[PDB]
This record gives structure tokens, C-alpha cells and sequence, in this order.
């Protein structure tokens, strides 16, 4: 009786993972970006009429692949992103990568749910994980705060759209400090648990439903 | 009168001649065994050889073989008619035959071996154990016995309880070193003797020389049925 | 590239706790080098006639825990038992878990998937071996023991793993061993060999080469041949097989 | 190795069988001195008994003789061919012949019986000499042994000096009683007693037991060539 | 009548210093019991091939004197010598001085004129000797005598003696003795049997029957076998002869 | 050694003896007879022309004959006494006698020899053993007696008769006394000798001659 699966573990050896962001970018994606990964990339959010995607790999190491572009293309670049690899299944094919396609998502104002925020997540829905944020949020008072949370999720079991979960939302102080006073990440920021369950703690989850959930989406799809 | 004192040293000129044709499943000391049996050493093979005194004309197994001995026993009958005689045989005076050490049953590859050589004269027998236990050593002993059973012919063996106690643990298991330390097997797990129980080593090499009389029956029943059969 | 840039916040351990955790050992033996014997001696605990005949179990372990089937399997005599037997669980395994996974998917549900072989040979100085283990060359993952360990001295352990070393490349074959690695790379070369109840000739019984094969084959570089297993015999099992098809 | 002492005790079950056939002058206690070589007792007469053991085929003159041995060579070797066998010979193991004490050299009798006889197996013989001297005695051994000599076939005998003495003093007399006072003959004039030298009475005795291997001559030589002669 | 008148003055001596005498002795018997040894023994003194020969010998002795032809004569074996032989000498002898006496006389010049045979026989337990004897019943003067006496017991000579005589008679033969005679007549009857140097088995060597022989035989009943033999042999000699020519 | 023949005097046990007389018979034949043989018998000499023999045995037995018969006739007498006995030799013949013939002749006077004497002796020569004696011999002075002894001797030594010998004559006194003087027997009388020579000292050579001589005379002169 010796039954470690500690093997398991000195396995990797990697882990590797993809990452994607719509938004309005005038307004802390690329922080997110850079902040969320506590790291410094320039020049990654100016684009022309109409996409722009990362990745890195650094280490501790993962590829982590951010995607982000400024409906239908980030559709038909995901899906030929997805097409693309179990397409490779089919083949005699050598072990390629790669697959993580989940949302982080912005759209924040705020009152309402934001009307290409609405339509951008609908259709988007199966085709990766969703995470949905609310981002320069040091804009709001959160007795204020109080009602984008209420409204936008009101909005999103009536207007009926899929998430992720693990087993709120997500609020995104892009730490930095004011004239007056200093915003803090948080607690302050619900920005910390953007990091606790998206960092370590439910990240292969995310992957691994996004590689189970559509793949078999997108083949099981077109197997028809 | 006297004459068994005689008798006795009348083998002293002529004493005395041995055949006997190993088959086993090499493996297990067939070989190594022997020359142990015998204090000395070496698709058929033969063996001629002698000691302090007596002749070996000794054949090993390395069924073309039945051909072999019914050649020797067409040797034998030829010259009996009869015209000469100075003259010899190589008439087979006893088999071995050699079941494994380990896994159990008996092989049906031995039973049809065992079946249909038998008129000549074997001792079956086990090499290597010091694989067995007392335990496991039984444990073949009989299911081996039965497995004669369903079935068997080798040799019945024709110092009262010197016969009755030798035969009774028949068959019985045996390893020659021709190595030493007291032969004869090395062991750092623990050290392994002949000629002890222990080793029922001794019980073939003191029963076989004891009797060598399988002269005896291989010359009364053996070839005088293969004139038998064969003349008739 | 250079994704070399530079920086807090464990993604390998979460797929630690991707505990439910399957394997398959079968060995391959005459009736009978104890590979039962070998089974329940190597987990501590209790699991002559014609044709190649295949022996099929499955059990289950702990301390967080493991699904595991054990097959072992008997042959024996008069010779062509093992082109044939073994084809029988091992391609036809094998096809299959192609087979659910060509057609809805990923139910996380095999073993046979196949996975090791212990081939165990017997021990002592062979042929049916030879092509049972080089048309056993396929593979499985053939680990490669030699049975009732205390037939042998010391002097002809030395003798006869090294001598039937040069038999296994002689017509070489296929084999297994692992690349970390000075202590999975010495117990590779350490063809290996095997020997009851306590307590602590005349037999007292067991150092050995016992643990060697324990803790390696059962222990340590463990998943190795599942994936060996995934990749090769899928592997030559689909692209052979779609060689053919296709 | 040890089969001496095996062989030794084997005759135990099966010793051992003589038969012989007496010739000679009566006269002269051919029946009188058997009985006391035998310690018991009694154109052709037969004796087969058996003591402590041995059994005796014994056959006693009182030349149609010479059919009787070659019928007997006759059904050794009818039945040697072949077929089936338990079973028997009465063949000749040996036979003595006995010239006279008295009166000189040796009869025209005896040699023309002592010719024509002789495959199967003599011994000669003097018996009473308690007539006869030692210069007599040895008188009559010698030409005897030249009158064999013109000519001859009995059969000369295959414990260094044991043997070698016995065989000088050939041929050897001797007086048979049964009765005594020890054995055992009387003179009011003098007695005369068995066993001494005084007697040549027990270099019969002691030979004739010692050896009994015309088992064995007349077995390899008189019947062989009674083949080799008469099949061919 | 009655010539019976009474009255001085031997004629009887005058035929006494009939001093020149003369006897013939004969042994017949197998090459040899001692015939020869016989002899010399009696006086004190020395003298197997084919067919009857009869050997021939005279001597001449003293104290006061005598001529004495000895004959012995010899036999073996293959088995009518003895009809052939013996009818050589002694009818032959016999009518010879017949035949001097028919003719001038009276020349007081013989012997053979045969006069006695031993027949001697030898000892143990026969019939060559019967009819030897039986047709030697004729005669000549036949004693009947038995030869190496040391070789057997006295209990058997109670046994072979008086069973042997049972034999003259059995057919009955012809014999001699004598008719005074107490010790003549004592000593016919007491078949008999007979013996060397000395002073004074192992043998020594003499009481044992060679006197009895000795003393009648040679000493006492002396000429009676003479005139017996001339009696007798000449007797039925001439007469059957006659008988025969006339 | 023992070479006796003390047998041969056991042996007769009979001894016998023929023995004749011729004289005148006045004087003492008849005497010498019965003296001769101290013995008395009557009645033996008295006869018819022309003769008369007494056998006795008397015992101490001989059978002595004597014959005395008062030329031819005792010629042809002894004889046929002669071819008798070897007429029975000739036969299958049973042991038979009688065979001595010798003379006691007397003829006794004295001067000269008797001329019947002469005669008597001179043809009986042959036919037995003749000894002749002198009778009556008190008849004569012996100085006298000188030569009756030389006469006849010188008688018959010329007219050439034989006698006996046994290696004189014989003069024989018929003791007898008379008127002056008694004469003996002797010496004396030579009476004596033919006591002595006859009786028992040469008696056997004079029947064995008798036998010898006279048988062989009569028969092997009568075979031719
Ligand atoms: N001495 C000795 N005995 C052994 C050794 N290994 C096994 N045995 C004995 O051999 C027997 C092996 O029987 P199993 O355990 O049934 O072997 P198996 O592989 O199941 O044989 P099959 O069922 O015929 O295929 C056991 O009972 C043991 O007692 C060994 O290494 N040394
Ligand atoms: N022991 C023993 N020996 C005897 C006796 N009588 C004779 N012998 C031996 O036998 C021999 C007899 O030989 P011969 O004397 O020549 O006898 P034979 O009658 O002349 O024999 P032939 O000449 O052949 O007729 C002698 O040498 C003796 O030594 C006897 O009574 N007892
Ligand atoms: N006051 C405030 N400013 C922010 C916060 N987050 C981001 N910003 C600023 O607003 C800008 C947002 O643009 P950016 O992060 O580059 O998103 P992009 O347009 O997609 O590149 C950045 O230049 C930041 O300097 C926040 O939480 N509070
Ligand atoms: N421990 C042990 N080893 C044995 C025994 N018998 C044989 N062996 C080993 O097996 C080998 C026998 O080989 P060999 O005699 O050539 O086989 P064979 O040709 O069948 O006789 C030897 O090298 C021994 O070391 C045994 O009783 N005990
Ligand atoms: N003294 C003496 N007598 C003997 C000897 N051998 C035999 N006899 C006598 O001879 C007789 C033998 O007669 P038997 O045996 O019937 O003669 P067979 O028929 O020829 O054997 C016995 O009675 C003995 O008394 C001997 O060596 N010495
Ligand atoms: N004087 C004498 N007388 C004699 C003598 N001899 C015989 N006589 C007698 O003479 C007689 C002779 O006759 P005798 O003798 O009878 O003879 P015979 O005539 O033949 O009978 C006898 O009677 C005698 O008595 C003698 O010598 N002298």
C-alpha cells in the first residue's frame, strides 16, 4: 500500500491556458491586464477597423494567452480558434496546443445592462466560460455599488444569459490613490476575489469545462 | 552351505553395469545432479563411464527416444538367437523423469510421456526443493500420486522400514551441488544442505544404489513382453 | 517566444485534487509462478488444460483512493497460445476506448485503456517467452520478473538476470523502464526478481528484490506507463487501425 | 559402490540349485560317501532334495547316459527359444567319475568313458584309500594324471594357496562313513577317520561347495557349443 | 576178510625218505590285487591291454627240498577271457600227462599235472568272477580268496564274507577243503581273506586271516589238493576225453 | 616257510605187499612164513598136482600176501596176476588192487646150485624181485658154510641170474634148540639181516620195483 499520486503533480513540468477580454477600452482592461498579472506589457489595446491577442507564457510556468480586440468576429475567431484543434483530433496528429477559452469581460457604467454588453454576452454564451467584471470602480459608491450588482444580474436572469460560476459580480478597481483620499486593493476593492477564484483556486476548472463544454460544443456541433 | 560368500565377490571380477536415460525439462540440474549422484561429471546423448567398480553406459535426453530403447531391445533378442556370444547390451536398466519444482500439477506433457515409456523403468522425480516448503513439498508428493492415479506405470520398488520408509515419501526432491562450504547450495538468505532430510537427496542416491536390480525387471519384463509383443 | 516578463499568486496542485484515479495491471504467466501470489503480496491483500484462457478481475484501495482492475492470466502446453491470447484483451481493449472516443465523449470511464503487463518467467538455466514477449513487444507495458525468487543463490542471480539481458536485445524488444532520475535510472538497469506471514531448506521467507519492483512499479515513476499505455497502444492501436480503415 | 552386499543376500530368496550326475565302480560308496558330502541320504536313478538353502537335482548312474544330458541341453535351449519362460533345466552342473583304489592304472573304462563324456563336467575321484598309502596315494594321482595325459577333458578348476593347494593334490580320496565313534570308520586294527588330511575327504567337500560355478562352465561351455554344434 | 593173527618189528617212514617233490600253484585274477604280493608274502620271498594272458614262473626252496612252479595270470576288460584262458593251461596241461601216460613211463616228471588256483576277488559289497569260477568249477584245486583285506571293517567282513558265500552256492559251485580234522574241518568253513615290512590311515601294517591261508593252504592238508588234482582233473580229463575218443 | 610233508605219513591210514615163496617144502618155508611174520597161521603148505597164497593184512596194517605154491605155472600164474591190474589201468577204473611181487625162494642144501633152482630163478628174473635165501641152516658148519655162500653166488654170477639187491646170500635158521647145544636168532643165525632188509628198511623198493620194473615189463612188452 503506496499510492501517491504525488507523481501526478511533478507532472507538468506545463500549464497553459487562455484568457479573453471584450470591454470599452478607455478604461482598465489592459490594468487587468498588466495588474491582475501584477506585470508590465506595453502597446496592447490600440487597434484599426476591426483584434488583438497575447500570448505569454512566463513562470514561477503557464502560457497564459490574453486574448483582447477593439458579435460576429470574436464568434468566427473562436470558433476557428475551435475548429482549428479538434480538427488536429482527427488527423495520426502530434500533441499540439493549444486549446482555456473563457471570458473576462467588462461592461461598466451602472445603472442598466449595457445594450452591446446585453447582446455580446447572449450569443457568446456556450462558447467559452463568461466571466463578467465592473471595472474602474472607484467610480462608484457602493451604497451605489448597491445597484449595478442588483440590476445587471436581475438583467442577466431575465434577459436569460449563461456565466460561469465556481462553487456579486465581480467589481474592478484598476494600488492607486485620489486628491482627497487613496483606493485600496481590497477590501476597498472586491477586486481580491477576482483573484483568489480566478488566480489559483477554480483556474482549471475554467479550462477544463472550456476544453470539455465547446470542444464538444463545437464538434459535437458539426459532427452534425 | 557358503556360497553367497561365493557369490559375493563374484561380482568382484565382473560387477557391475548401469544404463539408465534421463529425460526433464532442462532447466533443473538433470546434469549437475548426476555427477553428484555419481561424484562425477560431463537429438540424444550418451554417457560411458566408470569408478570404483562398475560401468556406466548412461543416456541422456537433451518421442524419437522410444525408437532408441526398442533398438536395444532388438539388440539384445537379435544375438539371444543366438548363434555367439561373448556380447552386450545397452538396454535401458532404469528412466528418470523430472517434474518441475514449482506451479502446482503434474504436465501433460509428462502424463504422455509417462504414459507411453513405460516399459522401461523410470524413476520420476523433483529437482529444486529448496524452492518447495514441507508445505508445498507434500502438497506435490500426492497430487502428483493421484495424478498417477486417474491414469499409472513407473516402478514399483520392489532394512525392513529402510524399504518401507524410502518408498513411502515417493516421489522424492533433490539438489546436487557439485559445489561447497557440507554440499552444497548458497544461500545469504539462510544455507541449503544435501544428503540431510532437509534433502530427500539420499533416499534416491542410498534406494538406487540399494537395489540395482532394475537390471532385474527390465531384463525379466521389459523385453521379455517386447520378445512378446514382438516375436508373436 | 519571449513571454519573459516579470513579477505573486498553485494551478498544479489544484489538478492534485482532481481526485477518481483508475488502473490496470494484468500479468501473464504459465499455471503457475504465483502472480496471484504476487498481486495481494504486492497490494497486501486477497484477490493444465487446453487453450489460452485470460482471468479477469477488478478492486479497490485507499487512504482517498483508486479504482483498480487486476487481470492475471494462465497458458500452458502442447504452442501458438500467445499470438492470440492477448490480442484478445490487449488490441480489442484498446480499439475500444478509440471507439467510445472516435464517436459524445469523455465520461472519464475505462480501464483497460491495458495498462501493464507483467510478463513472469521461470527462472532457472526460453523460447515460448521469447515470442510471447517480442510478439508481446506490441506493446502492453511489458515489465519484465522472474518468479519464486529463492530458486536461485546469489552468484547465479548475478548469472542469469545478466545473461537473460542480453537474450531480451538478442532479438531485442520492446521493455519498459523510467527517464528526478538518478533513483528511477538506476532501478531500471538495477530485469528484475521476486520472492508468507511473519514474525520478527527450513524455509524462512521474506532484501530480496521484492520492494525494487515495489516501489518503482507501484510507487513512484507511476503514471508513466498509464500515459506510455495512452500514447503507445492507442497510439500504434488507432494509426495502424486508421492505417487501415484509412 | 555397495551391490556386493546386495547382490550377497539376493541368492537369500533364490539359492541355489546343483545338479550332478555320478559315475563309478560299485563297489566303492559312490552312495555312502554323497550322503555324507550331502549329510543325508538315499539304466538311471534321480535326487532332487533340499537343505538349509539349495536345491539338489541329482542324478545317479546304477554310455545310454549320454542321451540324458543332451536331452537336458535338448530343453534348456527348446525353451530358450524363446517364447515364454518362468521355468527349468536339469542340466549336468557337473559329474564325478571314480577309478578304484586298488590295482594300478586307469581302466580302459574309464577312459573311453572319461573321452566321450566330458562336455559335460567331471571330477574324478579315488574312493577308499584307507586301502591305499601316500606312497601308494601318490602313486595313482600322477598316472592317472599322465594316463590323462596320453590323450584330457575334466574340467580344471578356474584362498590364494586355498586354491592352489587343492588343485595340486587333484585327484583326491576319500572315505564316506555315516557311521561313527568322529567320523567315522572302523578297524580293530586302527582307525580311520573323515576331514583331515589323513582324508582328501574335505578338499572335495570344501572345493566343490567353494566354487559351484560349473553353474557356470557347464552353462557358457558345454551347452553354448551344444548350441553352436547343433543348431548350426 | 579176517587177516586179524597176533604177534615186532615203520614201512610207513621208509615213504617219507621218499625224498623229490613238486607242486604247482596258480593265481587267477583282474591286473592286480596282488597275486604277485600274494606269493612272495606266502613263501617269503620275490618272483589293462588286451585279451587273456597267463603268466608263468617256478622256483624251488628249502629246509630238505621242493620244486614249485608258480604261475599267476592276468585280466581286463571289455568279457569271455575266462571260458578261453584257463582251458589254455589246465586241460591242457591236464591231458598232456595223460598223454605222457598213455604212452614208456613214469619219469616222476611234472608239474602242472594244475594243481591249484587262487581265484581271488576283490573285496567290496560279482559276476565276471562267477562265471570265472563256475566254469572254473571244472577244476583245477580252487581256494577262494579275497584281496587288500585292509579295506574293510570287521563288521562288514561278518557281512561280505558270509553273504559271498550265500553266492558260491546260489548257483553252487565247486570248491575245496578239507574233510584229523577238527581243525582242517574248522578252518574250511571260518571264505577267506588276506593281506609289508615292519619292526617291533597312517598305515602300519600286519590277527587279520593271512596265517589261516598260510598254515592249511601251505603247511597242514597239504598234498590231499595234489591227489585232489590228480584225482579229479585228470580224471574227468581223460575220462570225458575218453568219452570222447572212445 | 613250512614245507613238511609230515602230511605224507598221515596219509595211508593203507601199505601192501605181495610176496612169494618157491622151495622144497620139507624145511621151513612155512616156518619163515610164520616166523618171518612172528605169527601163527596152520594149514598153508600141503598139496594136489600142481598151488597155494594166503593174503592177511595184520595191523600195528599191511595187507601182506605171501604166495607158496607146491616152471610155467607161477610164470603164468604172476603174470595173469600182471596183466590183470593194468588191464584195469586202461579202463574208467576205480582205484583197485592188488598189484610187490618178489621171491623168497628157498633152495638150501650146499654144495651146488639146485638145478630146478637154476631153472626156477633163471626165467622168473624179469617178473618180480627175486631174493633167494639158504633153509634148514643149523644144517651146516658155517666153516661149511663158507661155501654153499661162494658156490651158488659163483652159481649164478656164471649161469647169470639176477636178484634183489637193496643198497651173502641169505641163510635162514628156522629159537630152535636140541640135544647138545641151542642155536639162536642171531648172529648165530643171518637170519637177522632178512629181518632187518626185508622187514622194513628196503620193503618199499622192492614193491616199487615190482610195480615199476615188471608192470613195465608186462605191458610195455605186451603193447608191442
Ligand atoms: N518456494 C516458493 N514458492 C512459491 C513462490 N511463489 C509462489 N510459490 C508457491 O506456488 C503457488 C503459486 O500459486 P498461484 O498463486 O495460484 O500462482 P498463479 O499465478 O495464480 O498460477 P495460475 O493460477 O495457474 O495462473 C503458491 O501456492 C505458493 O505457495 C516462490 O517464490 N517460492
Ligand atoms: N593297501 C593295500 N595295498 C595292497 C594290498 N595288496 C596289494 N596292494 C598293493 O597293490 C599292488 C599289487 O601289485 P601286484 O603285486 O603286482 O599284483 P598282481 O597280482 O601281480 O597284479 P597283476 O600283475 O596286474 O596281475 C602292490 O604294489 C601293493 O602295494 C592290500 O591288501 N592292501
Ligand atoms: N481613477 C481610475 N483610473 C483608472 C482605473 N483603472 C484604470 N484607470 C485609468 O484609465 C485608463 C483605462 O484604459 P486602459 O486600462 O489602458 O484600457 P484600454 O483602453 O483597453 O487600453 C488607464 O490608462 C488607467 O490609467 C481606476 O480604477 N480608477
Ligand atoms: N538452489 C538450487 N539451485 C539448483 C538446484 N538444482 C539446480 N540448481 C541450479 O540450476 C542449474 C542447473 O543447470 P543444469 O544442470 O545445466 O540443467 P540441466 O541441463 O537440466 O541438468 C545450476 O546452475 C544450479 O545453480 C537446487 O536444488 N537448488
Ligand atoms: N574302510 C572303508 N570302507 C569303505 C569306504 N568307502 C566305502 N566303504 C565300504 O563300502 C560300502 C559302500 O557300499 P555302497 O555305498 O552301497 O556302494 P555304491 O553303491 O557304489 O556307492 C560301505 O558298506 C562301506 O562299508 C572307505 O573309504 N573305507
Ligand atoms: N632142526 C631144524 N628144523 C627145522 C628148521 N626149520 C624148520 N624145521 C622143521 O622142518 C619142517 C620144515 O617144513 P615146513 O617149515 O612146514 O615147510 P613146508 O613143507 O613148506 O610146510 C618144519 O616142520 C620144522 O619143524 C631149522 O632151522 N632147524
Amino acid at each position: 500500500a503506496n499510492l501517491p499520486n504525488q507523481v501526478y503533480r511533478k507532472s507538468v513540468k506545463g500549464f497553459e491556458f487562455t484568457l479573453m477580454v471584450v470591454g470599452e477600452s478607455g478604461l482598465g482592461k489592459s490594468t487587468l491586464i498588466n495588474s491582475l498579472f501584477l506585470t508590465d506589457l506595453y502597446s496592447p489595446e490600440y487597434p484599426g477597423p476591426s483584434t488583438v491577442q497575447v500570448e505569454q507564457s512566463k513562470v514561477l510556468q503557464l502560457l497564459l494567452t490574453i486574448v483582447d480586440t477593439p458579435w460576429q468576429p470574436v464568434i468566427d475567431y473562436i470558433d476557428s480558434k475551435f475548429e482549428d484543434y479538434l480538427n488536429a483530433e482527427s488527423r495520426n496528429r502530434r500533441q499540439m496546443p493549444d486549446n482555456v477559452q473563457c471570458c473576462l469581460y467588462f461592461i461598466a457604467p451602472g445603472h442598466g445592462l449595457k445594450p452591446l454588453d446585453i447582446e455580446f454576452m447572449k450569443r457568446l454564451h456556450e462558447k467559452v466560460n463568461i466571466i463578467p467584471l465592473i471595472a474602474k470602480a472607484d467610480t462608484l459608491t457602493p451604497e451605489e455599488c448597491q445597484q449595478f450588482k442588483k440590476q445587471i444580474m436581475k438583467e442577466i436572469q431575465e434577459h436569460k444569459i449563461k456565466i460561469y460560476e465556481f462553487p456579486l459580480p465581480l467589481a474592478v478597481v484598476g494600488g492607486r490613490q485620489y486628491p482627497w483620499g487613496v483606493a485600496e486593493v481590497g477590501e476597498h476593492c472586491d477586486f481580491t476575489i477576482l483573484r483568489n477564484m480566478l488566480i489559483r483556486t477554480h483556474m482549471q476548472d475554467l479550462k477544463d469545462v472550456t476544453n470539455n463544454v465547446h470542444y464538444e460544443n463545437y464538434r459535437s456541433r458539426k459532427l452534425a | 552351505a557358503n556360497l553367497p560368500n561365493q557369490v559375493h565377490r563374484k561380482s568382484v571380477k565382473k560387477g557391475f553395469e548401469f544404463t539408465l536415460m534421463v529425460v526433464g525439462e532442462s532447466g533443473l540440474g538433470k546434469s549437475t545432479l548426476i555427477n553428484s549422484l555419481f561424484l562425477t561429471d560431463l537429438t540424444v546423448q550418451i554417457e560411458a563411464s566408470t569408478v570404483e567398480g562398475v560401468k556406466l553406459r548412461l543416456t541422456v535426453v537433451d518421442k524419437t527416444i522410444i525408437s532408441y530403447i526398442d533398438e536395444q531391445f532388438e539388440r539384445y533378442l537379435h544375438d539371444e538367437s543366438g548363434l555367439n556370444r561373448r556380447i552386450i547390451d545397452n538396454r535401458v536398466h532404469c528412466c528418470f523423469y523430472f517434474i518441475s519444482p514449482f506451479g502446482h500439477g503434474l504436465k501433460p506433457l509428462d502424463v504422455a510421456f509417462m504414459k507411453a515409456i513405460h516399459n522401461v523403468n523410470i524413476v520420476p522425480v523433483i529437482a529444486k526443493a529448496d524452492t518447495l516448503t514441507l508445505k508445498e513439498r507434500e502438497r506435490l508428493k500426492k497430487r502428483i500420486l493421484d495424478e498417477i492415479e486417474e491414469h499409472i506405470k513407473i516402478y514399483h520398488l520392489p532394512f525392513k522400514e529402510q524399504t518401507r520408509l524410502l518408498k513411502a515419501s515417493i516421489p522424492f526432491s533433490v539438489v546436487g551441488s557439485n559445489q561447497l562450504i557440507v554440499r552444497g547450495r548458497l544461500y545469504p538468505w539462510g544455507v541449503v544442505e544435501v544428503e540431510n532430510p532437509h534433502n530427500d537427496f539420499l533416499k534416491l542416491r542410498t534406494m538406487l544404489i540399494t537395489h540395482m536390480q532394475d537390471l532385474q525387471e527390465v531384463t525379466q519384463d521389459l523385453h521379455y513382453e517386447n520378445f512378446r509383443s514382438e516375436r508373436l | 517566444v519571449p513571454l519573459a516578463g516579470h513579477v505573486f499568486d498553485p494551478d498544479q496542485l489544484v489538478n492534485k485534487s482532481v481526485s477518481g484515479f483508475c488502473f490496470n495491471i494484468l500479468c501473464v504467466g504459465e499455471t503457475g509462478l504465483g502472480k496471484s501470489t504476487l498481486m495481494d503480496t504486492l497490494f497486501n491483500t486477497k484477490f493444465t488444460q487446453p487453450g489460452v484462457q485470460l482471468q479477469s478481475n477488478t478492486y479497490d484501495l485507499q487512504e482517498v483512493r483508486l479504482k483498480l482492475t487486476i487481470v492475471s492470466t494462465v497458458g500452458f502446453g502442447d504452442i501458438n497460445k500467445e499470438d492470440s491470447y492477448k490480442p484478445i484483451v490487449e488490441f480489442i481493449d484498446a480499439q475500444f476506448e478509440a471507439y467510445l472516443q472516435e464517436e459524445i465523449r469523455r465520461v472519464l470511464h475505462t480501464y483497460h485503456d491495458i495498462h501493464v503487463c507483467l510478463y513472469f518467467i521461470a527462472p532457472t538455466g526460453k523460447s515460448l517467452d521469447l515470442v510471447t514477449m517480442k510478439k508481446l513487444d506490441s506493446k502492453v507495458n511489458i515489465i519484465p520478473i522472474i518468479a519464486k525468487a529463492d530458486a536461485i543463490s546469489k552468484s547465479e542471480l548475478t548469472k542469469f538476470k545478466i545473461k537473460i539481458t542480453s537474450e531480451l536485445v538478442s532479438n531485442g524488444v520492446q521493455i519498459y523502464q523510467f527517464p528526478v532520475a538518478e533513483i528511477n535510472g538506476t532501478m531500471n538497469a538495477h530485469p528484475f526478481a521476486v520472492i508468507g506471514n511473519k514474525m520478527m531448506p527450513w524455509g524462512t521467507v521474506q532484501h530480496c528484490d521484492f520492494v525494487k519492483l515495489r516501489e518503482m512499479l507501484i510507487r513512484v515513476n507511476m503514471e508513466d506507463l498509464r500515459e506510455q499505455t495512452h500514447t503507445r497502444h492507442y497510439e500504434l492501436y488507432r494509426r495502424c487501425k486508421l492505417e487501415e480503415m484509412g
